[PDB]
């Protein structure tokens, strides 16, 4: 996670413990073309052909949010280090140049394996907003986010 | 039997979130809450004992999905009614009471309970069921009315809005929950919370509403907490408007009252829903693109 943001921009960073195995974790996150599996706010998702590096995703979430799309390129995937980076280019939200690094990694929670998701983000701060709201909002939304994996990781154990 | 209308639409959204009830008849609310018992003793008559009838309407604009605003219009006016029968037993063996406080509070502890099975803390019914009823990120506003022949008492959870048109003239029944009111942007900032203006002032920039039932994430800067407002009818009022915020983004309170008096000067009413059926489609030629539900109670015998 080596984010440096420059001036106009902001950053931060959330984590999350979840009780299960790193392969279960990470069988759920990096399957690109369905981040439905876990994001809570992902209503439908597009993606052509094979996930690969430079796979372009299209993203409809629900209502209630402040934009209803969103278009996201897939700029690094590790199966071996369990390394997931992820870039905004389109949609009608107010992170432009979003740019996502979600890692996963083995730990013993409560004597059995266990998975520490640490997600960094590096984006734009918008017009007529600060650095910690942007990152308020954005953090938000992440920790909503590994939430729901937790659980839906925690109910394949 | 009430006289009302109700008219609800998709529009050019995508799918179909809002929701709405009217149940005739729904509960017997107790005179205690509307007089005093020695306003009743005095010419006779047991306030514990008295019977009058009520009809419920309400509109439930959902949000993240459509589940929630669903439950709430099955289950809110089933866990009202029993509230409603059971304080009627419980003001039999306690002494004079505060009408307006009971009141605030019967709303607040049924808004509470079903915002409590929403989120799976509770049980909920011959089956049980005890996990959530969707995701932490699905909510919906809630605005209600009581109706009886003498008083409307009014519950409101979100930016849905119930306007009375008494004398020729709108009169608002609830104070829409937008995250930037003084009062409710104070109490969000005193708990930890933040209000951004992120394409229209937000609860951490996500909801453009500080009030609803369920959206469990957002807790505890969002609350399901009501509302409540009793207001005693005259033969001034005219028509009751419930509506969600696809009406009310585009057409005012006075707009509303004026379309909906000429359409009724002129099971459902007829005239009551074609109030409800034009205010409905007045919002879909005004460039609203969101659901619309418009619920028309017609106050005049
Ligand atoms: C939930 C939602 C709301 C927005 O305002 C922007 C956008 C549509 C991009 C988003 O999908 C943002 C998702 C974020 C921040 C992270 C992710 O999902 O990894
Ligand atoms: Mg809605
Ligand atoms: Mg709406």
């Amino acid at each position: 996670h080596r984010h440096e943001p420059r001036d106009h921009q902001c950053s931060s960073a959330v984590a999350k413990h979840i009780k299960a195995p790193v392969h279960l974790v990470w069988s759920l996150v990096r399957r690109f073309d369905q981040p439905q599996l876990f994001k809570p706010f992902v209503s439908r998702c597009e993606m052509k052909g094979n996930i690969e590096i430079g796979s372009v995703r299209e993203v409809n979430v629900k209502s209630g949010l402040p934009a209803t799309r969103s278009t996201e390129r897939l700029e690094l995937l590790d199966d071996n280090e369990h390394i997931l980076s992820v870039r905004f280019v389109g949609g009608d939200h107010r992170l432009k140049n979003y740019s996502s690094i979600l890692t996963v990694h083995p730990e013993v929670i409560d004597g059995r394996p266990g998975t520490l998701v640490i997600e960094s983000f590096v984006v734009d701060v918008p017009e007529g907003n600060t650095k910690d709201e942007t990152c308020y909002f954005v953090e938000a939304l992440l920790k909503c986010n590994l939430k729901s994996l937790a659980e839906v990781s925690e109910r394949l154990v | 039997a009430p006289v009302w209308g109700c008219a609800s639409t998709r529009g050019r959204s995508a799918e179909m979130e809002d929701a709405s009830a009217a149940v005739p008849r729904f509960a017997d609310v107790p005179v205690r809450l509307l007089a005093s018992r020695r306003d009743l003793d005095a010419l006779g008559l047991d306030a514990d004992a008295l019977r009058l009838p009520a009809h419920l309407f309400g509109v439930f604009d959902g949000h993240g999905g459509a589940e929630v605003a669903n439950y709430c219009r099955e289950r809110i006016h089933v866990v009202l009614s029993a509230a409603l029968a059971r304080l009627g037993k419980n003001l039999g063996e306690m002494g004079e009471v505060d009408m307006k406080e009971h009141w605030d509070d019967v709303f607040t502890k049924c808004f509470q309970r079903v915002d409590d099975e929403v989120s799976g803390r509770v049980t909920r019914v011959g089956e049980v069921r005890s996990e959530p009823v969707t995701a932490e990120n699905v909510g919906s506003t809630a605005v209600v009315a009581l109706v009886c022949s003498s008083h409307v008492v009014v519950a409101n959870c979100g930016d849905s809005r119930i306007v009375l048109c008494r004398g020729k003239e709108p009169v608002a029944l609830s104070i829409d929950h937008k995250p930037d009111r003084k009062d409710e942007r104070a109490r969000i900032e005193a708990q930890g919370g933040k209000v951004i203006q992120w394409n229209g002032y937000r609860v951490s920039g996500w909801l453009a509403m500080s009030r609803s039932i369920g959206d469990r994430y957002l807790k505890p800067f969002v609350i399901p907490k009501p509302e409540v407002m009793v207001v005693p009818r005259a033969k001034d009022d005219d028509c009751l408007i419930l509506a969600s915020d696809g009406l009310w983004d585009v057409v005012s309170n006075e707009e509303a009252c004026k379309v909906a008096r000429r359409q009724i000067l002129l099971s459902t009413d007829p005239a009551a829903q074609a109030a409800a059926d034009y205010l409905m489609r007045l919002a879909l030629k005004k460039g609203s693109e969101d659901n619309i539900t418009v619920i028309v109670v017609d106050l005049k015998p």
